[PDB]
């Protein structure tokens, strides 16, 4: 019954990740194009007593980045499930900054499928 | 860094293809997104001249192009962003840039200026260079299409 939120500020990137998840046997995938929209979707799911097993969150987005989005989601909504950074800079420095915002894992872009598979296995509850 | 020599980073695109209609569909989405984005950049150049929006548009196309391995397009986008942040104040000309191509024969039988547009204050310098880079991006887009078309045995 896995449900996943994919937050990426480009539709193309979103479809790449959705396809990856689909190939891993996950079909219930929602999309958000920015940090606020992401918060909105978690809040809604939250309005329905339901929740995402995992969120994949683009770090570098305009208006509201993935750090802010993460903190809003955790603090205001009480979401304690895994939020995984989608990042272009896997430098140890930025990786800590993501952790400090409330994220708990990372996938570097361009996303590599085997890394995505490992993240799912390790952190996604109920994942086949 | 400078501009990559290769139009396509197959190491990146192969990941997407390993998931294959899917990749072709994705490439077609990209192609539409690029045409929109360029048209938006042009509109800004001729109208509002908002450097901040040109930065934003560059950010958006960079993410897509990079993910598909269209690394030359991605590089031009990143220059557009820097120009728009006023961090750079030069941009190379078309000949210089095409002279770095890994396979220059892709240019035989095409006018490399075919898709050029022009436009008409501190900001003028930057706007002009962004216009120049946009023209570069149009060529890079066409070249990417040519290569992708030959790979998929179909005009994209």
């Amino acid at each position: 019954s896995v449900k996943i939120l994919v937050v990426e500020d480009n539709h193309v990137n979103q479809e790449v990740i959705k396809r990856m998840l689909n190939l891993e046997g996950i079909e219930n995938i929602e999309l958000a194009c920015d940090g606020q929209e992401a918060f909105d979707k978690v809040k809604e799911l939250t309005s329905k007593g339901e929740n995402y097993n995992m969120i994949f969150m683009d770090v570098q987005m305009p208006k509201v980045d993935g750090l802010l989005s993460t903190k809003m989601i955790r603090r205001d909504l009480g979401y304690t499930s895994p939020i995984v950074a989608l990042t272009a800079f896997a430098d140890d420095s930025n990786i800590k900054e993501c952790l400090e915002s409330g994220m708990n894992g990372f996938l570097s872009k361009p996303i590599k499928r085997p890394k995505l598979k490992t993240i799912l296995t390790e952190f996604c509850a109920a994942y086949q | 860094s400078t501009i990559p020599s290769e139009i396509i980073n197959w190491t990146i695109l192969n990941e997407i293809i390993s998931m294959d209609d899917f990749s072709k569909g994705l490439i077609i989405q990209f192609i539409d997104q690029a045409q929109t984005t360029f048209a938006q950049m042009q509109r800004q150049l001729d109208g509002e001249k908002n450097l901040t929006e040109l930065d934003n548009l560059g950010h958006f196309l960079k993410g897509s192009s990079a993910a598909l391995g269209l690394q030359r397009i991605a590089w031009v986008c990143e220059r557009i962003q820097n120009l728009g942040r006023k961090m750079e104040h030069f941009f190379p000309n078309k000949t210089e840039l095409v002279n770095t191509l890994s396979d220059k024969s892709i240019i035989n039988g095409i006018n490399i200026d075919e898709d050029d547009e022009e436009i008409k204050d501190e900001n003028s310098i930057y706007l002009i260079l962004i216009a120049k880079a946009l023209n570069q991006s149009r060529l890079e887009f066409k070249l990417a299409r040519i290569e992708l078309s030959k790979y998929y045995n179909t005009n994209l």
